[PDB]
DNA sequence: AAATGCCTGGTCT
RNA sequence: GACCAGGCA
């Protein structure tokens, strides 16, 4: 995530060729969709990386302490003094093809953390595995190797779909499943077996 | 094998509502009053502007998968400098002695605006639209 | 030698506090269109002046820049997730057994810095690195 | 660790609201979402 | 409390459950090594044949829809229609 | 903990640079911009590269065992 | 834990060849050539050339997912005009200007001081 | 509740979620591993043995393999251990768990599961990585987003059970949904603010790329259509080329404000024979609406053909964009010198509105509407008078804005952002507020120490005049802070309550469904509508048509 | 208030009328009064229209309620739907909440009620005065394990 | 001479500005991506560790001295470890360099790449050889010792290339322009006022003609000269990037064709 | 006059526009019986209930007069003729259609629609997060629980 | 009498 | 069992 409230999952890597590239050969970290900003009105996160550019040019250390009168113009106009458009912008070329990109990309330094919980801590994956001895019924957790729960919100949506079957199969045939004898005459499960 | 309408229009108006590439134009017809002209054309490959002498043709000409050279040593309604290709879609009642059309070429749009040619105009996808000079 | 004083919450109450020194106590005798508009110094009666507004900030949303040109909530979030970050919890980590630990491997300072970082002492134990983004559609994942 | 050790929570009529007096004493963005949201503060 | 095969009047045509339940059933007699009864044009896949067991209205099942005092009535699969 | 062999983002052996960029500093009494240039240096990618490493492995070295 | 060796990216497997030839179905003289261990560097290079030949109707490729190394060519070319012969022609061409930029770069390489 | 109707069952899993470009709507990406994991009881057939003995051969830790085998005695051949596990002959009438694989079809869903879109069947496709891969327009109905959402699947372990899955459940089938009896899957993100630059008539696309677009998509006809130019190039449109997703026979006609079947702004829509004639395409063609080229591709050609509508017209409009290239910066939000000057006046004059009826009520001249406070009426005032204030110091930043300008772009395809979010970032952010009133007086009569007591003007009482852009001010940000936080807060409680009301709803209506007779009864047989939706007809199979007999002057209902 | 009329050429025209919003209640008292289009007033408090102008009236208002709710929103929502709802809530003649203290009292089996709010206590009550469920309800055969009247369970398969 | 002509400008150990004409836009790239991805080097691509007192994990200083470029002139005559019929490796397939370094005095000893060691037979092949650009010749910053702490390695390096790893990759930094006022249209640039007042003026601009006014917009022309820069690590000297580019991009090219061929 | 009514006549319509290739400049060859007499025989073969009872005779009446209405006024003579130049085949055809989309449109026995619509209710309203009545949330909370201390309370008289 | 769903993890009796 | 911390919403 960066620093303003904006967290992503990688989705895929790319190795430097396929990557999308500046003409001085620069080419990304990382790539985040332009679509995570107009809604989430996080626009220190863009200045931060103007910012951040022109600092790293220039090895100044950029000051982005709040209540300053450090502008987006005074900044943009260091950057241009750097031989940069002053926005961040910077024509790329696409790395499969090598051509122009008909559309410049806002291309900068910006400070991102990596977040503890990763997939891998987290693929659990079961299939019939140990089960509770006082229910009979699937355990917890993934450490243990438990199941999911198919709780209650789960099954009205099943039953939404007017699958009754499959219903039927998931709160008994995995899990909970149990064959008892019952009194003809009173319903109750007090009939000895003896099954020989 | 055929030819649907020639005639001279003289440009009056050249309009680039924020596109780059083109102009909705709008020309006159010479000879006719009746008949009038309402064109998308791109003029980054096709230039024009206030006034211009434009030649203008229809046909269903010179749908199986497009080739490209080799003719270019065969057919040429080429005595044109601009050519475009689309499909119409209504043919509409100006009201009067007069009578419209519209034409899409892949989102290019044409207006045409008179009256004998309820015969001349074909009915169908197939149309073509060649401009000279 | 009485340059400075401690005020609770009650007796805020009774003062007036100016925010910054400077632009709040010389006397009005053009404008940089691009800072931001600030109103006036109306009053002859301050009693003290704020150390310093970032002040009103703490530990987490200390290290935010910029966070004055951040929507409300996203401040909020990321002060949440400063706190998931990864880096170099101390200096011996490699002496201490506990119950998990995650370190960086190359943490780097921030090229984006707060004049209150230096007591936060984040530019020594960084959490974080200074990766050149970009913000476009490309492959569409 | 210095936020954990610069916490404040709050047990059981508005009391996650940020509240003016707040200001210059509690961080004013520094809060858990949801849950305990405003009842655990930040110096 | 059955119903003549006169005076139905429940729907002609399936509805998607009872096929759903009908391509179910079939497809799993099949997957039991159940005689099929029609021509695979080469398929393999229970349900797959099954679906084309149905689009030759040879599949012997009959539905019995329960009204809702208890009454019913029996529809054969070879009966109902099955537009969708 | 030790300066980066090589540029995450585009390769340029970096490590072999430390010690010079930090004398530049120090003796030299440069400014941290132009240390960088003179260390051939002249891509941001390879700037952040040295200018934000923070060298914690001094740190490290002081715990006797 | 589910990530496959780099390797997978230029080493062929078991049963999988450099080329598999399948002729198009929708057009005719269209063939659609899977390539595999091979990426854009040249799928697109050889898609370019491939489209100097004016005999050559169509060609076009694709990477279907960027998690495999692998890729589609579809060829199709005029009545008598073998595309795999197309597709021959156009890997030479390709061989041949680059052998010459070899040696006009090392020519000129030789012409420089330092 | 938490084991009877609520268990942990067994051939479940759960992991990260990441959208996958590259993969059809109806199905879902399955890490290698998890497929390894989960198995499906497939008896021995015939019709099958050799891929069944093919896979036992295979084992428990090579895709497709398989772990147990079951025999008529109900026994359990473990094939991991068991020096007879490279034997084996496999027989008639036994069972082989297999892991699961590619086009199985299982149910996948995201929690909360507030729907029956929550919880729907996926095409399984076994892929490398180990995150669940999934279509981006099967976003929405499980209302996900790829910021670290889990989610859940389930398989199927009997023959019917798939099929009632397969069959209901499918995401073919579920594009059109009864709850708004429009779509519910859309086309997003990159796919839709690309679509519409690919649509702009000002776009033309040539040869080499045409020919790769075509391609690209996988149903094409392999037939070139003729260009729209053939002149001194020949030049495809957009719209050319992505009419190639389009299937035939699909119309749709639009007419937006200024449309006329020569629409001048390239306005409304209008797709015949599946061929767009006019219109760019964005959010109201191809968004998850009403009239949408998706409800009326899923009528007329089938679940199916539309599902896939959504890869096609995908894969080639991602295509396009991938190498057209699209983003934003700062400069996006900066707008016209002269403007901020016009803007910041704006606002100037708004407050001396505020600071005019203030006087005016100071001095008692005010007249009190009726059933308010001469207070209350103060304050309404100010409010407005702000509120006005931003909005147009807002709009006057929105002119500005020029096509190019990335942000504005995506507003315009409607892949994100609006007004709001503009003005607020550019111009004036506005006028904060807790407990829908402006900033209290936490303090005695005042809002900050900073104040003085007694003060009611636009910045004491909570009026951020500056922008996102520019910064706020201390006062400003704790303001702006405090309205933040009402919005978190009952954001947290909003959730709850709703959580709660969604069930008591459900567990009321739970039992209700149509019988037989097409009447809507209980458990209890007691009828409750005698005709379902009082016209016995599908939420689904629904659309708003014109009853062209209400509306017209009595002479035009004549003519 | 707007609101579109039928001129005397036909067409719809905008014909805006006076209106009084009111901040209390007392339906009852206020059609009688005179000048008022007893006709039309009306009240977001359906239990009082419910009470003084029958039930079959308060349902319209119940649902003309929740419609508000939601499109109030923008959202829509096939009317079905909550019409469903109101009815169910509307049947049983009077005003029957979503809370405990009316469906669950409902009429039905024991285990319906189980699944809600006051299991223990609705399940003695049961036992008390010996309840038969017939264990038609979708939620018991979930609690038996057994196919439920549901989509593949209304309908039953023979040979 | 026939087709693709070159016309270097700069020159030197580490990088080669040079004007590529008269070639597609689709090889000037395939070259490019070839230089940065698949053209062989030497690496260590497995270390073995003996004793490690240091502050530094293992794997954390294995994959450091991966990084450490090692020469690779004669990788040529060097052979894929995955293709020597041998177990493992050997002299025909390797190179195996010693790391040994002890906290000797009480002032930090540093461990840099000169003091890698050669200890397998490099038959007479100018290979594997920690390459050095340092001024004080200390190539790389491998490790630093306190009072007494070891670091006993051995290190085998293989031939890989930036596929498989990015260690293997011999090129760094490629520079790549081409049509340096955007006669050719490839790009919308964009502008607050003056596109052209804004957006910065490429040096390759001096090497090529204005677009003249009035000029109508040449729709015919496509991408005809590139101006690139390849910067070099070093483990191969930059003219041979430039080659040994060219070489395995005809090689691939090659396989094809040798592949139709046992078809 | 726009509402939510099952079969999309207008595009079923469209439809026949191009299926037959109908031109505009010939007449057609519609009998005026034919299109009338049509559009009313339409009518009888909807259906939604099918006892051969008064009662329920009429209830199917019921529920299909609102589509009627759309459907009479759509293909009306005029309209069929001059708005539309349909041809005995094409309108023909058209009307073979309508009957059974319709019957398509139909709910099948087994829908639950007592979940269906909870949830049709519920998730839509776990999106509502905020001139000066009680909306939102609360009210509809004030609603479902049939509360009598309603906050909003108001009369709106005419 | 009731007060979202689900999911992982860590400490102490 | 007690309990708090966190992820998504
Ligand atoms: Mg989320
Ligand atoms: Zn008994
Ligand atoms: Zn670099
Ligand atoms: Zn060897």
């Amino acid at each position: 995530a960066s620093r303003h409230g904006q967290k992503g999952t990688i989705g895929i890597t790319y190795r430097r060729e396929d990557m999308p590239f500046t003409a001085e050969g620069i080419v990304p970290d990382l790539i985040i969709n332009p679509h995570a900003i107009p809604s989430r009105m996080t626009v220190a996160h863009l200045i931060e990386c103007l910012l951040s550019k022109v600092a790293a040019l220039s090895g100044n250390e950029g000051d982005a302490s709040p209540f300053t009168d450090i502008t987006v113009e005074g900044i943009s106009k260091l950057l241009r003094e750097h031989g940069y458009q002053s926005r961040g912008f910077e024509v790329m070329y696409n790395g499969h093809t090598g051509k122009k990109l008909m559309a410049q990309i806002f291309f900068g330094p910006t400070y991102y953390q990596r977040l503890r919980h990763m997939v891998d801590d987290k693929i659990h994956a079961r299939a019939r595995g140990p089960m509770q001895v006082l229910t009979r019924q699937p355990v917890e957790g993934r450490s243990r190797d438990g199941g999911l729960r198919f709780g209650e919100m789960e099954r009205d949506c099943m039953i939404a779909h007017g699958a009754a079957s499959f219903l039927k199969e998931r709160l008994m045939e995995a899990s909970d499943a149990f064959r008892v004898h019952i009194c003809g005459i009173c319903g109750l499960m007090t009939v000895i077996a003896k099954l020989n | 094998s055929n030819t649907l309408f020639d005639d001279i229009f003289q440009v009056s108006e050249v309009d680039p509502g924020r596109y780059n590439k083109v102009c909705r134009i709008e020309a006159a017809s010479t000879t006719q009053d009746q008949c009038k002209l309402t064109l998308d054309i791109n003029v980054e490959l096709f230039p024009v502007a206030a006034q211009d002498s434009l030649t203008v043709t229809i046909a269903s000409s010179l749908t199986r998968s497009w080739r490209p050279p080799q003719a270019g040593d065969r057919s040429l309604a080429d005595d044109y400098d601009y050519v475009m290709y689309g499909t119409a879609y209504k043919f509409e009642e100006v009201s009067k002695d007069l009578i419209a059309v519209y034409y899409s070429f892949g989102g290019l749009l044409m207006r045409l605006e008179g009256n004998y040619r309820n015969l001349n105009n074909l009915k169908q996808e197939n149309a073509y639209l060649l401009i000279r000079r | 030698e009485g340059l400075v004083e401690y005020i609770d919450a009650e007796e805020e109450e009774s003062i007036l506090i100016a925010m910054q020194p400077e632009d709040l106590e010389p006397a009005e005798a053009d404008v940089d269109p691009a800072k931001r508009i600030r109103v006036s110094h109306h009053a002859t009666t301050f009693t003290h002046c704020e150390i310093h507004p970032s002040m009103i900030l703490g530990v987490a949303a200390s290290i935010i820049p910029f966070p004055d040109h951040n929507q409300s909530p996203r401040n909020t979030y990321q002060s949440a997730m400063g706190k998931q970050a990864m880096g170099v919890f101390l200096t011996n980590y490699n002496v201490r057994m506990d119950t998990m630990a995650n370190i960086l491997y190359y943490p780097q300072k921030p090229l984006g810095t707060t004049r209150a970082m230096e007591y936060l002492k984040f530019r020594e134990l960084p959490a974080g690195q200074n990766a050149i983004v970009a913000i476009a559609c490309y492959s569409g994942y | 660790t210095l936020s954990h050790l610069r916490r404040t929570n709050t047990p059981i009529a508005k009391p996650r609201q940020l509240h003016n007096t707040h200001w210059g004493l509690v961080c004013p963005a520094e809060t858990p979402e949801g849950q305990a949201c405003g009842l655990v503060k930040n110096l | 409390k059955a119903i003549p095969k006169d005076q139905r009047a429940t729907t002609p045509y399936m509805t998607k459950y009872e096929r759903a339940r009908i391509l179910g059933t079939r497809a799993l007699q099949i997957s039991m090594n159940a005689p099929v009864f029609v021509d695979l044009e080469g398929e393999t896949d229970p349900l797959r044949i099954a679906m084309k067991e149905l689009a030759e209205k040879k599949i012997p099942l009959v539905i019995r829809r329960y009204l809702p005092d208890g009454s019913f009535e029996d529809w054969s699969v070879e009966e109902l229609i099955v537009d969708l | 903990m030790i300066v980066p062999v090589r540029c995450f983002s585009c390769g340029k052996v970096v490590g072999d640079k430390w010690e010079s960029y930090l004398n530049l500093l120090q003796e030299d009494e440069l400014d941290e911009g132009t240390a960088l240039s003179r260390l051939g240096l002249k891509r941001y990618c390879c700037r952040r590269m040295i200018l934000t490493h923070v060298d914690l492995i001094e740190k490290f070295l002081r715990y006797n065992p | 834990m589910n990530a496959p060796d780099r390797f997978e990216l230029f080493l062929l497997g078991e049963g999988e060849s450099k080329l598999k030839i399948d002729p198009d179905t929708k057009a005719p003289n269209a063939v659609v050539i899977t390539f595999e261990k091979e990426d854009h560097t040249l799928g697109n290079l050889i898609r370019a050339e491939l489209l100097n030949d004016r005999k050559v109707l169509f060609a076009a490729y694709k990477v279907e997912h960027p998690f495999f190394a692998r890729f589609k060519l579809r060829i199709q070319t005029t009545e008598g005009y073998d595309p795999k012969d197309a597709l021959k022609n156009a890997c030479n061409s390709i061989i041949n200007k680059l052998g010459a930029l070899k040696t006009n770069f090392e020519t000129e390489w030789n012409l420089q001081t330092l | 509740r938490g084991n009877l109707m609520g268990k942990r069952v067994d051939f479940s899993a759960r992991t990260v979620i990441s959208g996958d470009p590259n993969l059809e709507l109806d199905q879902v990406g399955v890490p290698k591993s998890i497929a390894k994991t989960l198995t499906y009881p497939e008896v021995v057939t015939p019709y099958n043995i050799d891929r069944l003995t093919q896979l036992v051969r295979n084992g428990p830790n090579e895709h497709p393999g398989a772990k147990y085998v079951i025999r008529d005695s109900g026994d359990r051949i473990d094939l991991r251990y068991s020096k007879r596990a490279g034997d084996i002959q496999l027989q008639y009438g036994w069972k082989v768990e297999r892991h699961i694989m590619d086009n199985d079809p299982v149910l996948f869903n995201r929690q909360p599961s507030l729907h029956k879109m929550s919880m729907m069947a996926h095409r399984v496709k076994v892929i490398p990585y180990s995150t669940f891969r999934l279509n981006l327009s099967v976003t929405s109905p499980y209302n996900a987003d790829f910021d670290g959402d889990e989610m859940n699947l389930h398989v199927p372990q009997s023959e019917e059970t798939r099929a009632e899955l397969s069959q209901l459940c499918a995401v073919p089938l579920q594009i059109v949904s009864p709850q708004s009896n429009k779509p519910c899957m859309g086309i997003v993100q990159d796919t839709l603010c690309g679509i519409r630059k690919l649509t702009l008539r000002d776009t033309f696309i040539e040869l080499d790329q045409v020919l790769n677009m075509l391609y690209w998509v996988p149903d094409w006809d392999g037939v070139i259509p003729t260009p729209a130019i053939i002149k001194p190039k020949p030049l495809w449109s957009g719209k050319q080329i992505l009419s190639v997703a389009i299937p035939n026979g699909i119309h749709l006609q639009r007419f937006d404000e200024g449309t006329t079947l020569l629409s001048p702004k390239d306005n409304g829509m209008l797709i015949i024979d599946g061929q767009i004639i006019f219109g760019v395409v964005e959010k109201k063609t191809v968004g998850s609406s009403n009239g949408g080229l998706i409800h009326v591709v899923t009528r007329e050609k089938g679940p199916q053909v539309c599902a896939k509508l959504f890869g096609n017209i995908q894969k080639v409009v991602n295509f396009w964009l991938l190498h057209n290239g699209f983003s934003t910066g700062i400069g996006d939000t900066i707008a016209d010198g002269p403007t901020m000057r016009e803007i910041t006046e704006t606002i100037a004059e708004a407050k001396k509105k505020v600071l005019d009826v203030t006087k005016e009520a100071q001095a008692n001249l005010l007249t009190a509407k009726h059933g308010m406070t001469l207070r209350e009426s103060f304050e309404d005032n100010v409010v407005r008078f702000l509120n006005e204030a931003r909005d147009k110091a807002g709009r006057l930043a929105e002119v500005n804005l020029k096509d190019l300008n990335n942000v504005k772009q995506m507003v315009m395809a409607g892949s994100k952002g609006s007004f709001i979010n503009i003005a607020q970032m550019s111009a004036c952010v506005g006028q904060q507020s807790v407990e829908g009133k402006r900033i209290a007086f936490g303090f005695v009569d005042r809002t900050l120490p900073h104040f003085s007591k007694d003060d009611y003007s636009p910045e004491s009482k909570g009026f951020v005049e500056n922008s996102y852009l520019r910064g706020l001010t201390p006062q400003e940000f704790f303001f702006h802070a405090m309205g933040g936080r009402e919005g978190l807060i009952d954001t947290a409680v909003k959730t709850a309550e709703t959580g709660y009301i969604q069930r008591r709803l459900v567990k009321a209506l739970e039992d209700i469904m149509v019988h037989y007779d097409n009447t809507t009864r209980n458990s209890l047989g007691n009828v409750i509508q005698f005709i379902y939706g009082e016209d016995g007809m599908d939420a689904a199979h629904i659309e708003k048509q014109s009853l062209d007999t209400i509306g017209g002057s009595d002479a035009a209902f004549e003519k | 208030y707007d609101r579109k009329v039928p001129s005397p050429t036909g067409e719809y025209v905008k014909e805006p009328e006076w209106v009084l919003e009111t901040d209390g209640v007392n339906l009852s008292e206020v059609m009688t009064v005179p000048g008022i289009d007893p006709t039309r007033i009306y009240t977001n408090s359906f239990i009082d229209i419910m009470e003084v102008l029958g039930i079959e009236a308060g349902r319209a208002a119940l649902y003309k309620e929740v419609y508000n709710v939601i499109a109030s929103d923008g959202s829509y929502v096939n009317y079905r739907h909550m019409a469903l709802l109101v009815d169910v809530m509307t049947t049983q003649g009077g005003l029957t909440s979503v809370t405990r203290h009316g469906f669950n009292r409902s009429n039905t089996g024991a285990l319906m009620r189980c699944s809600f709010e006051e299991t223990v206590e609705i399940l003695f009550e049961a036992g008390a005065s010996a309840e038969l469920d017939d264990c038609r309800g979708v939620s018991e055969n979930v609690i038996l394990g057994q196919m439920a009247p549901i989509g593949t369970g209304a309908f039953d398969v023979m040979i | 001479e026939e087709g693709p002509q070159v016309k270097i400008r700069e020159a030197s150990k580490d990088n080669v500005d040079f004007i590529l004409s008269n070639v597609d836009l689709a090889m000037a790239n395939s070259l490019r991506r070839v230089m940065i991805a698949e053209i062989p080097t030497l690496a260590i691509d497995s270390v073995e560790v003996e004793t490690n007192t240091t502050v530094l994990a293992d794997e954390f200083i294995a994959h450091r001295l991966g990084l450490i470029p090692l020469q690779s002139m004669d990788i040529e005559q060097l052979e894929y470890s995955r293709d020597c019929f041998c177990e493992d490796h050997c002299d025909k397939c390797s190179v195996v360099l010693t790391l040994q370094a002890f906290g000797e005095s009480e002032s930090t000893t540093n461990v840099y790449s000169k003091d890698l060691v050669i200890v397998s037979n490099l038959m007479g092949r100018n290979i594997g050889h920690p390459i050095i650009q340092d001024k004080e010749g200390n190539g790389v910053l491998i490790c630093k010792l306190r009072k007494g702490q070891e670091l006993k390695l051995t290190c085998v390096a293989k031939k890989g290339i930036a596929k498989e790893h990015a260690k293997w990759g011999p090129a760094a930094a490629i520079e790549f322009e081409y049509d340096p006022w955007n006669k050719l249209k490839h790009t919308d640039y964009w502008y607050e006022q003056d596109s052209a007042k804004e957006w910065p003026q490429s040096k390759n601009c001096e090497y090529e003609d204005p677009p003249n006014e009035g000029d109508p917009f040449d729709y015919k022309a496509q991408a005809d000269t590139f101006y690139m820069n390849v910067e070099s690590v070093g483990s191969i000297p930059v003219d041979q990037v430039v080659v040994r580019g060219i070489d395995t991009l005809q090689k691939k090219v090659a396989s094809i064709l040798l592949a139709l061929t046992q078809m | 006059a726009n509402w939510p009514l099952p079969v999309n006549i207008r595009r079923i319509i469209q439809n026949a526009q191009q299926t037959f290739h109908i031109d505009h400049t010939k007449p057609s060859d519609l009998t005026i019986k034919d299109i009338v007499l049509g559009v009313k025989d339409l009518q009888e073969n909807l259906l939604v209930l099918r006892g051969k009872n008064e009662i329920i005779q009429n209830a199917q009446r019921d529920a299909v007069t609102l589509f009627c209405c759309l459907l009479r006024s759509r293909l009306a003579t005029r309209r069929v003729l001059q708005e539309y130049r349909l041809t005995k085949q094409a309108f023909d055809w058209v009307l073979s259609n309508i009957e059974a989309q319709f019957l398509r449109s139909v709910v099948h026995p087994g829908e639950m629609v007592g979940v269906l619509a909870a949830q049709s209710i519920g998730e839509p309203a776990t999106q509502m997060t905020l001139k000066k009545v009680t909306s939102g949330v609360p009210r509809l909370k004030e609603i479902l629980n049939v509360a009598k201390n309603m906050k909003t309370p108001s009369l709106t008289v005419y």
